[PDB]
């Protein structure tokens, strides 16, 4: 699994839509990665409806 | 890539200038709904429509 | 309560995830204060 980290001490983290922003497409992405994320919304709605 | 001379040293330095640009209507920023939204990689643009 | 704030201007903001990441267990730094942050899908399944 792939981590997010600063550019100048190893801070491995959870890739999230916290700290990552979408600017383009699959067919636009050269080697695309089919690699998910966590998006802390999904499962809350289902637990408590 | 360095290269050799008598007496001295003869650079190619390799550089990556744009070519032909076309106009568009750029904004500052974007709100749907009453939300802000501001872009987080380039600048907004504008087909036209 | 506390506030993010930028770095020359004061501006107090509702500390919310979506200006602040999450990294490490909280076990080793030295200095956190708990807190609270805001869930927006609260109001989505009320
Ligand atoms: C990531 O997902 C894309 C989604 O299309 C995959 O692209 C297709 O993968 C299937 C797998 O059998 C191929 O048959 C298709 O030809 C691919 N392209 C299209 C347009 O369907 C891609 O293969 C996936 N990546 C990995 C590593 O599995
Ligand atoms: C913060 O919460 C943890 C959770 O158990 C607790 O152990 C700790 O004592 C709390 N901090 C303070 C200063 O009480």
């Amino acid at each position: 699994h792939w981590f997010v980290t600063q550019r100048n001490f190893y801070e491995p983290q959870i890739i999230t839509t916290d700290n990552t922003f979408v600017s383009g497409n699959c067919d636009v992405v050269i080697g695309i990665v089919n690699n998910t994320v966590y998006d802390p919304l999904q499962p809350e709605l289902d637990s408590f409806k | 890539f360095p290269q050799s001379a008598p007496h001295g040293v003869v650079f190619l330095h390799v550089t990556y200038v744009p070519a032909q640009e076309k106009n568009f209507t750029t904004a500052p920023a974007i709100c749907h709904d009453g939300k802000a939204h501001f872009p987080r990689e380039g600048v907004f643009v504008s087909n036209g429509t």
